[PDB]
């Protein structure tokens, strides 16, 4: 939570823990729906893995707007100091 | 000195060493403290009956009553600790470091 | 022989003690609980047979399923049956506990309590009279009387 | 001596009946049973009222411990002092009871 | 064609309620596997919740998915508050049932039904 680099590394570590995402195609700017081949429920359990890791609640009207790990790390940067 | 008095003193020091090395709980501290009180009762009673010193026979009962009341006070303190943390753990009693 | 005689007399002893001291856990499910209460009432009086009134389930000897077993309570029936020490016995009282009865084609009714628990005595009636429930209890005692536990132990 | 023999015989009969009560039905090869109440997985909440009646027992039991040598203290020569101190102890037990009353200590187990 | 809504005015709020119900079931699966002392894994229970959400996925009516979220909240309330027993949770896992024949030929072999 100190730097953007630790948050980005922890986002990519969470998304490589998740089994259905292929870690080869998994990049920073990879889209979830049309690229990684994920259902919406897959994206929502991704957001709940992010809540389990980063230790806060993410509401619904701003987790619908998290379609890539770059917007995830930008959202956590917006909701923290970095 | 004597032998059975040395045994009751040995029990007093053993419950003292248990009262001076805390493991987990405050109830263990209160139990070692009341084992100390028990050994004080036993040793006072054997001295008072040995010398046939009559008026001191009320003394161990006094030594019981106050100290048992003392134990009641300790139990109540433990309860208030267990009403704040849920356990009687002595490591929850460390807020007075600062 | 000699050991056959010893296990036969000890079978008679333990069968006598078990049948003359049956303690029931009555499931008060439905209308058959009323007639079980009449079987415990002074006229028929189960207590003079050694059959006490409302024993606790963790020491009872016979489970009397008296009333309608529905789907919401059948796991509770099997749970209380599993909490009974052996030798446990099941007396099924009335038509809904026997085979579903008047609610056989219902969406919510277990069609017989013998889909749930192993049943020893089927007591028929809607409700069976308390005299007939007492007949079923005495037939259970005669079934306990002809058990051969130590005889089959000595022969196996 | 006879008391120790009697305690030992009572303890032996007790342990013998417990040992018969455990080992005699374990002759049976009945069934090894599986699948293990008003709570399933709830913790125990503490109740302050049960602890209050326990400490109230302990304090009145100490006052009774003081009151115990009265059938022997009736035989003394200074009966005015003995009567004053006996009535004073039972009065202090009553004052402890009245203070337990009026501060709502005897409530919901009155 | 104008009807009275239940909770959702359109499918946006309806999918929002579906999504938060799935969030609550995802948070409740590990506690359900723990305290009911089930014989399933947490991933297997989450697979079952995924199957129960993807079973009704083709519904385009907002009132119908409002009632489906309502009934899912009722299932959730019966699971969190321990009202279901172990049997009521294991009924989603059709274990004692034999798997039904799916192709034409084995259904032809066993009986008369399509
Ligand atoms: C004074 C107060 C009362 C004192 C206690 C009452 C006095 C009599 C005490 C002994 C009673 C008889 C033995 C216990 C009851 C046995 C019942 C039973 O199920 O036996 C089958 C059992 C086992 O039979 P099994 O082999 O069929 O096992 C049944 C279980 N299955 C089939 C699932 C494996 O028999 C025994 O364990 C033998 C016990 C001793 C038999 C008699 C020997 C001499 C005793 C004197
Ligand atoms: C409040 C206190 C009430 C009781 C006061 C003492 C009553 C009594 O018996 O006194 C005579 C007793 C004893 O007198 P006595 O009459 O028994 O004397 C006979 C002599 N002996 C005792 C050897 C048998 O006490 C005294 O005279 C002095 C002790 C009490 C002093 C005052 C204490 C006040 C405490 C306030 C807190
Ligand atoms: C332990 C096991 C317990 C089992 C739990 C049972 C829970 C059952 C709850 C049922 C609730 C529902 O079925 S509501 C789902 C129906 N929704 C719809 O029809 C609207 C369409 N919804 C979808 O497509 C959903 O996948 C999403 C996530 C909202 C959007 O995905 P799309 O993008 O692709
Ligand atoms: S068998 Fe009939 S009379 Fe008996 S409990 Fe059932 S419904 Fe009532």
């Amino acid at each position: 939570p100190l730097t953007l680099e630790g948050i980005k590394d922890r986002v990519l570590y969470v998304l490589k823990l998740y089994d259905k995402i292929d870690p080869e195609k998994l990049s920073v700017n990879s889209h979830f729906m049309k690229d990684l081949g994920l259902d919406s429920l897959d994206q929502v359990e991704i957001i709940m893995a992010m809540e389990d890791e980063f230790g806060f609640e993410i509401p619904d009207i701003d987790a619908e707007k998290l379609m890539c790990p770059q917007e995830i790390v930008d959202y956590i940067a917006d909701k923290k100091d970095v | 000195m004597s032998l059975v008095y040395m045994n009751i003193m040995m029990a007093f020091t053993v419950s003292l060493t248990g009262l001076l090395m805390y493991r987990s709980h405050l109830m263990s501290s209160l139990l070692c403290l009341e084992g100390m009180m028990l050994s004080l009762f036993i040793l006072a009673t054997l001295m008072i009956l040995n010398s046939h010193f009559t008026l001191a026979s009320m003394m161990p009962i006094i030594l019981l009553v106050f100290a048992a009341c003392e134990a009641a006070l300790g139990l109540s303190l433990l309860v208030m600790v267990s009403n704040t943390y849920g356990t009687d753990y002595v490591q929850n009693l460390n807020l007075l470091q600062c | 022989s000699r050991g056959e005689y010893v296990v036969a007399k000890l079978d008679d002893l333990i069968n006598w003690a078990r049948r003359s001291s049956l303690w029931p856990m009555t499931f008060g499910l439905a209308c058959c609980a009323v007639e079980m209460m009449h079987m415990a009432a002074p006229r028929y009086d189960m207590d003079r047979f050694g059959v006490v009134f409302r024993a606790s389930p963790r020491q009872s000897d016979v489970m009397i399923v008296a009333g309608t077993l529905t789907n919401k309570m059948a796991p509770a029936l099997r749970k209380v049956y599993d909490q009974m020490p052996e030798p446990r016995y099941v007396v099924s009282m009335g038509s809904c506990a026997n085979g579903g009865g008047y609610y056989h084609y219902s969406y919510s009714v277990v069609r017989g309590c013998d889909r749930i628990v192993p049943v020893d005595i089927y007591v028929p009636g809607c409700p069976p009279t308390a005299e007939a429930l007492l007949y079923g209890i005495l037939q259970l005692q005669k079934k306990i009387k002809r058990e051969k536990r130590l005889r089959i132990w000595y022969r196996r | 001596m006879n008391l120790m023999i009697t305690l030992l015989t009572n303890f032996t009969l007790a342990t013998l009946l417990v040992t018969i009560a455990f080992w005699l039905p374990q002759l049976n090869v009945y069934s090894e049973k599986t699948s293990p109440d008003p709570m399933g997985s709830a913790r125990l909440p503490f109740s302050m009222k049960f602890f209050l009646v326990a400490i109230t027992f302990l304090l009145f039991d100490l006052e009774i411990a003081l009151l115990l040598p009265l059938p022997w203290a009736s035989q003394t020569t200074n009966l005015n002092t003995m009567l004053t101190m006996a009535l004073l102890l039972i009065f202090l037990l009553a004052v402890s009871l009245a203070y337990e009353w009026t501060q709502k200590g005897l409530e919901w187990t009155e | 064609t104008s009807v009275k809504p239940i909770f959702s005015r359109d499918m946006n709020e309806a999918k929002r309620r579906v999504r938060e119900l799935y969030r609550a079931w995802y948070r409740e699966v590990p506690n359900t596997v723990h305290l009911f002392q089930l014989d399933i894994s947490v991933k297997q229970g989450r697979d079952k919740v995924r199957e129960m959400f993807k079973k009704n996925a083709h519904v385009t009516d907002p009132r119908v998915v409002d009632l489906l979220v309502i009934k899912g909240k009722m299932e959730l309330e019966e699971t969190i508050n321990v009202w279901k027993q172990r049997t009521h949770v294991m009924r989603f896992f059709h274990e004692t049932e034999a798997p039904r024949p799916k192709d034409f030929l084995s259904k032809f072999y066993v009986g008369h039904d399509p």
